[PDB]
């Protein structure tokens, strides 16, 4: 853990605390070590309607990164870890198949 | 003739009930697939117990004789069974050399000092053994060259006799108007008991390497693999005791050859020292009238060591 | 010359032929087929010039097999040869793939045992019980040593299964983008509440002080932890392990999981029916392979054999005249009975202390396994791992836990490419 | 105490069947678990307290 | 061999030794249990291949010279020059030593298969069928995996190979 | 021990040798179990 939690960032689940590992700080204890684990925890979710792809000109468009969401009347692209909608453009997506 | 036993001569080693328990026992048995002599008679040895099977619907076997001398001047066992029941008896007998209207019992002509009395096709098996002065008999009568199968034999008697046995004979009913003899050896078996408590199968733990594996694992089904079961130990032969030669034979040769001996009142006195010794010249000297040795025997005069001679 | 003797058997359900190896014995000093190996002399098997896969290992590269109605020896083969068509401008690229599912079994816990030292050593005997006072605090050590490792056995099972705060449930409409999970989810019509696959896992597997303690968690309680993990990973993916469970449709979860291994997401969406058919058949093959668990049976057998051996040491004399305490003292002389009873106490105490030392050595092996099983639970089930071979063979997509009597079984789902072609 | 067999425990009616020469039975691991009463000739199990 | 250590082939001692029960069966089981795991430990470290991969007869690779880790037929047991250096630096009463199941030749075969697999197909054979790719391109992908762009390898191919060969 | 003692006196001396040698052999095997767990743990790291 000193190597993988303190000298770097780990993707190992629950190896460096609960949540998404950001960083850790060591402290000395008598005959032992204490790790202060800093994690990222999401909060306050909302529900949305989604779809895997969007049709335009008879072609299927898929997101480069993110998910399609609908607020009730319009559809947007968002990143998966924080709600931040942008308009769906040809620079945000790629084409594959019909 | 000789025949091949299959799995015969297995008897209940003791009391003690028991259920489904692959129990391992060590005792005196008839080894499986053994070489059993065949007789259709002469005094046979005993040495350690006896297996005795036979086959016949009628009753040709009319008792046995046991003991050390099979003669008078000492006590012996005699087992007979007329149409009534078995009669154990231990007296000093005088046996006919050929023992055998409808009148019978020409076996003996003396029954002195009796110390025990008692009164009361087909396969008739017996197991005889004699341990700590107790003469045990196991038997079973099961209706049908012997066939092939397994059947455990139950105790019949318990006889606190004290009798020694080294030889025995048999008795047959002649015509006027077939039996087997095995012996027991110390072997180990793995005995399978059913839920009723009877012995249904056995493994001889000193036959084919596979049986040694079964006995070590305590099972009759061995799974594929390799099993360490025992060990190989080369044995030494002969006993060679090496030693020196002699050198300073420490010359007895003058004290027994001094030309001028000494009168008794002033007797000479020579003391041996730490030198070589060999009394074989004395004992084997050939000419002597008196030679008596008080402390140690005359032959062990070399297997010892003393300080001052 | 001396050495061990081993017996090579194909199994009594195959044949009764056997060969014998005399370990490091020269073939001239043993007292057909005699074969000399660096491990000794093998008699009763023929040596061939072919090479097979190893079946029964003999040693030094030699194995035995029952193939060529007899018994044979041979130098096992490591595998088939393959030359790779390497060049400096050639590449092989797959055009198709298969979904593979494999199992992995790990022991988590073992039987909790305690022994009352007084009933083992003395067995309801007041003369012996007072003599135990002259040995000090040996029983104090014995009780603490066995209790200290019995408490860890419940901790081992909490750390593997109790990794979820909420008890998650699946919707009644059990149908996920075409994937059929009914063999791994609880089936409302069975003993307690097991999946059809867990039923195979559970169906395939007061003397004189020697007491067995029950586990803290029952098998019904472990099933409820494993069904909550299954519901979370199917409805919420890997989000419930970092906060609140966030719903997402399953077809979209699988597309994310392909992205995480280097495959674009359109490859799944245009082949969704194929991947669902391949997954559903792959899961159905698991019950055939189960209807294996030696890693769990070994734990039960090793402890049972230690408990039986401990009892059997109660019939040793250890240099006394009798093994029975109600015998010695009764017929002998008290001054002498005391010395002989002390020999029985010492011999039986040494047996019991040996038992405890081996339980501490075995407890560390179960804890090491339980730490690995807990690590796999978080990194294989609550997420997607990139560690090679850690979560099954192939590119890790997902895992589903199943409970076992004293352990846990992981079902690993991996992506395996197939049908490569040559390109410049 | 049954003519030499010394022990402690609860005596109960059994359902075993000894052979007509056997006094007592043992279990696996060779511990006495049933006896026969010399007088009444009935088999009794000897569970522990 | 328990008996040969404690008594040493003496019938008086060995008969008295029987009075202590089955200690000599426990000793054998304990030693057998740890002697079987010694081959299991080796088997699980090296047997990480199904096929035995061989390298091509030519050996250009890209500038890299792996001749110090690959087998040399002219050396004993066909070890590499470095596997030879490693093996160049590193009876009685009832006591025996059991041979391993895997010989040193068999272990060299496992390591040469791992070495032939990775130099020609990278890491692909550990997930499925072995897929060949030129070695120079394998190195460029490996730099990409650590956050370095691909042109840094391709424009410095001779420099990276020279540093490797010297190291 | 079997040459300068009668059988009832030699048994006592043989038990002393058995106890001592058995204790030493049982210690030997226990220490190997303790070391065997360590090589196995190392082999698991090498395999990883
Ligand atoms: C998103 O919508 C779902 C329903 O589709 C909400 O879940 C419901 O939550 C309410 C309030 O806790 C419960 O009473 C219902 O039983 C839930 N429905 C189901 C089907 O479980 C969920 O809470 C919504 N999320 C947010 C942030 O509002
Ligand atoms: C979804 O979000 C959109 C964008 O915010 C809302 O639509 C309106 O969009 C026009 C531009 O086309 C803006 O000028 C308006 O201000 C937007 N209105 C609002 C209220 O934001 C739309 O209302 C949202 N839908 C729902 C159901 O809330
Ligand atoms: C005393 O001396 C005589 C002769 O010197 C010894 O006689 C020898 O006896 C052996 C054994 O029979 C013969 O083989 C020799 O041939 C004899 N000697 C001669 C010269 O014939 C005699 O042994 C001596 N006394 C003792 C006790 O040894
Ligand atoms: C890749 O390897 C091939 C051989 O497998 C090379 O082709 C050889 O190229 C050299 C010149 O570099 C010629 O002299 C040989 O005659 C060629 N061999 C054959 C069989 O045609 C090729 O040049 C290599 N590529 C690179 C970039 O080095
Ligand atoms: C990819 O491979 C799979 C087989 O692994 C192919 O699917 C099989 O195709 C055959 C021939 O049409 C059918 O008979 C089988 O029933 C199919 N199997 C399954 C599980 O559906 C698939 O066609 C291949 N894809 C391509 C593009 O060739
Ligand atoms: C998922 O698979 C299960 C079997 O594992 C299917 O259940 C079987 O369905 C057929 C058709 O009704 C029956 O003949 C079998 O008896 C069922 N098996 C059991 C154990 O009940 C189930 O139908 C599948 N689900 C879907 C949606 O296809
Ligand atoms: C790619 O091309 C190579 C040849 O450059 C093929 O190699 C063949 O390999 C087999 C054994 O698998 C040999 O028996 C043939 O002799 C080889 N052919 C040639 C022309 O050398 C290789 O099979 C091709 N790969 C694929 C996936 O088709
Ligand atoms: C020992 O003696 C008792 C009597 O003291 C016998 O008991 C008899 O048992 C039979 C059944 O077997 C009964 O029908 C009798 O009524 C009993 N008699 C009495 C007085 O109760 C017992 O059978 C004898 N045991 C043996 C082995 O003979
Ligand atoms: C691989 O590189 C090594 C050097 O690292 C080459 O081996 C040496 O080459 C020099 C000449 O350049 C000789 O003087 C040495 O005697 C060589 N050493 C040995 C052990 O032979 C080797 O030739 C290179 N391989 C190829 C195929 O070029
Ligand atoms: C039994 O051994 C004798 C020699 O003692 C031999 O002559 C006889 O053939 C053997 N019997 C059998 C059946 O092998
Ligand atoms: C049976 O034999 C015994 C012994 O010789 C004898 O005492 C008894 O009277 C015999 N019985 C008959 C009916 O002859
Ligand atoms: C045995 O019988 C003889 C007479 O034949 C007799 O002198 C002797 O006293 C008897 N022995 C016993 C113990 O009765
Ligand atoms: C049996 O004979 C042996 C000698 O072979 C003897 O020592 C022993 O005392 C005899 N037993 C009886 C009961 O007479
Ligand atoms: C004897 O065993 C058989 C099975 O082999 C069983 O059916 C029968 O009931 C048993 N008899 C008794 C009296 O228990
Ligand atoms: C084992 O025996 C059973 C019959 O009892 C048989 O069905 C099975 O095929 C056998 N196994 C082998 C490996 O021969
Ligand atoms: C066995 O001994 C012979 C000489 O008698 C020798 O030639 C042979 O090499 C020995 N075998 C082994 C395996 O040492
Ligand atoms: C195996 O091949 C060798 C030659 O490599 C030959 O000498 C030997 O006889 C062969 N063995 C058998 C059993 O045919």
């Amino acid at each position: 853990k000193m190597s993988e939690c303190v000298l770097g960032q780990s993707k190992r689940v629950d190896f460096c605390g609960k949540g998404y590992h950001l960083m850790s700080f060591p402290q000395s204890a008598p005959h032992g070590v204490v790790f202060l684990h800093v994690t990222y925890v999401p909060a306050q979710e909302k529900n949305f309607t989604t779809a895997p792809a969007i049709c335009h000109d008879g072609k299927a468009h898929f997101p480069r990164e993110g998910v399609f969401v609908s607020n009730g009347t319009h559809w947007f692209v968002t990143q998966r870890n924080f709600y931040e909608p942008q308009i769906i453009t040809t620079d945000n997506t790629f084409v594959s198949g019909n | 003739a000789y025949t091949n036993s299959f799995t015969r001569g297995v008897y209940y080693p003791d009391k003690v009930f028991r259920s489904s328990v692959l129990h391992s026992t060590q005792d005196l048995f008839l080894p499986f697939f053994s070489n059993v002599t065949w007789f259709h008679n002469p005094v046979l040895p005993f040495n350690d117990g006896v297996y005795f099977a036979s086959i016949e619907k009628s009753n040709i076997i009319r008792g046995w004789i046991f003991g050390t001398t099979l003669d008078s001047k000492t006590q012996s066992l005699l087992i007979v069974n007329n149409a009534t029941n078995v009669v154990i008896k231990v007296c000093e007998f005088q046996f006919c050399n050929d023992p055998f209207m409808e009148s019978e019992f020409r076996v003996y002509s003396s029954a002195n000092n009796c110390t025990f009395e008692y009164v009361s096709k087909n396969l008739r098996e017996f197991v005889f053994k004699n341990i700590d002065g107790y003469f045990k008999i196991y038997s079973k009568h099961t209706p049908i060259d012997l066939p092939q199968g397994f059947s455990a034999l139950e105790p019949l008697v318990d006889l606190p006799i004290g009798i020694n046995i080294t030889r025995f004979q048999t008795l047959l009913a002649l015509h006027r108007s077939a039996y087997y003899v095995g012996y027991l050896q110390p072997r180990t078996f793995l005995l399978k008991y059913n839920e009723n408590g009877t012995i249904t199968d056995a493994v001889d733990c000193a036959l084919d390497p596979l049986s040694e594996t079964k006995c070590t694992l305590k099972s009759f089904t061995v799974e594929k693999g390799i099993y360490q079961t025992s060990n190989f130990r080369v044995q030494p032969t002969e006993s060679i005791v090496r030693f020196p030669n002699i050198t300073n034979l420490c010359p007895f040769d003058e004290v027994f050859n001094a030309t001028r001996f000494a009168s008794v009142y002033a007797w000479n006195r020579k003391r041996i020292s730490n030198c070589v010794a060999d009394y074989s010249v004395l004992y084997n000297f050939a000419p002597f009238f008196t030679f008596k040795c008080y402390g140690v025997s005359p032959t062990k005069l070399n297997d010892l060591c003393f300080t001052n001679v | 010359s001396f050495g061990g003797v081993s017996v090579i058997t194909p199994g009594t359900n195959t044949s009764n032929q056997v060969a014998v190896l005399y370990q490091g014995v020269n073939c001239t000093e043993v007292p057909s087929n005699v074969f000399q190996t660096r491990a000794g002399c093998l008699i009763g098997a023929e040596y061939v010039n072919n090479s097979y896969e190893c079946d029964i290992p003999i040693g030094a590269g030699i194995c035995a097999s029952y193939q060529t109605q007899s018994i044979i020896a041979y130098t096992m083969s490591l595998g088939a040869e393959n030359s790779v068509a390497y060049s400096n401008n050639s590449i092989a690229i797959p055009t198709n793939f298969t979904i593979s599912v494999t199992t992995e079994i790990l022991p988590v816990s073992m039987t909790k045992t305690s022994v009352d030292c007084t009933m083992y050593i003395c067995g309801d005997s007041t003369e012996c019980s007072n003599l135990l006072l002259q040995y000090g605090s040996f029983c104090t050590q014995l009780k603490r040593a066995l209790t200290g490792i019995a408490v860890e056995q419940d901790k081992n099972t909490q750390e593997v299964f109790a990794q979820v705060k909420q008890i998650y449930k699946t919707p009644p409409i059990k149908y996920f983008g075409g994937f059929n999970f009914s063999q791994i989810l609880p089936d409302p019509s069975k003993p307690s509440k097991r999946s059809p696959i867990e039923d195979l896992l559970f169906n395939k597997v007061k003397f004189n002080g020697l007491t067995v303690l029950p586990p803290l968690l029952t098998d019904e309680m472990i099933a409820q932890y494993t069904s909550a993990l299954l519901a979370g990973t199917i409805t919420s993916g890997w989000t419930f392990g970092a906060g609140p469970a966030l719903q997402i449709p399953f077809p979209m979860q699988m597309a994310y999981r392909f992205n995480g291994i280097g495959v674009t997401q359109n490859v799944l969406y245009e082949n969704q029916k194929l991947i669902a058919n391949q997954f559903n058949s792959a899961i159905g093959k698991i019950q055939d392979s189960l209807s294996a668990l030696g890693k769990l049976q070994d734990v039960v057998n090793h402890n049972a054999q230690a408990l039986n051996t401990l009892v059997k040491q109660l019939s040793s004399k250890f240099g006394a005249i009798s093994s029975v305490l109600n015998d010695i003292l009764s017929r002998l002389d008290p001054p002498e009975a005391e010395v002989q009873i002390d020999r029985l106490i010492t011999g039986r105490l040494q047996s019991l202390q040996t038992y405890v030392t081996q339980q501490l050595i075995r407890a560390a092996e179960i804890r090491a396994s339980a730490n690995l099983a807990a690590t796999k639970m978080s990194e294989c089930v609550l997420g997607q791992s990139k560690r090679v071979d850690f979560c099954g063979k192939g590119y890790h997509l997902m895992s589903f836990p199943q409970s076992a009597p004293h352990g846990v079984v992981f079902l690993h789902v991996t992506y395996v490419p197939a049908q490569e072609k040559n390109f410049t | 105490n049954f003519n030499g067999l010394t022990g402690t425990g609860v005596l109960t009616e059994s359902n075993k069947k000894f052979l007509p020469f056997q006094q007592f039975g043992r279990d696996i691991a060779d511990t006495t678990d049933a006896v026969r009463d010399p007088q009444t000739l009935e088999i009794l199990d000897i569970t522990p307290c």
